[PDB]
């Protein structure tokens, strides 16, 4: 007999607040847990 | 005068403010979940007489 029980609940929920540049670092949320240098220089700059 | 990035815009005279905000909010909840079972049994019986 063999059993095995597996569950990885992970989230997020990033609060960025430049309009347009909101969306970048927002949603390069997808397996990259750090943000990019230069879009956060853009956003910053934005 | 109005000005929007860096463009001149017109207010008209029934709108009484129309400012850009950032109010920037996202959520992400991902989900992972797995369950596994086996079960096996053998069973073997011999009598001679």
């Amino acid at each position: 007999a063999a059993s095995g029980t597996q569950n990885n609940v992970l989230r997020g929920e990033p609060f960025i607040r430049g309009a347009g540049f909101i969306s970048g670092l927002s949603y390069l949320e997808l397996d990259n847990p750090a943000g990019n240098k230069r879009r956060y220089s853009a956003w910053a700059e934005s | 005068p109005h000005y929007i990035l860096n463009t001149r815009f017109r207010k008209p005279y029934n709108v009484e403010s129309y400012t850009p905000q950032t109010q920037g909010k996202y959520e992400f909840i991902l989900k992972e979940y797995e369950s596994y079972s086996d079960f096996e049994r053998n069973v073997t019986e011999k009598m001679a007489s």
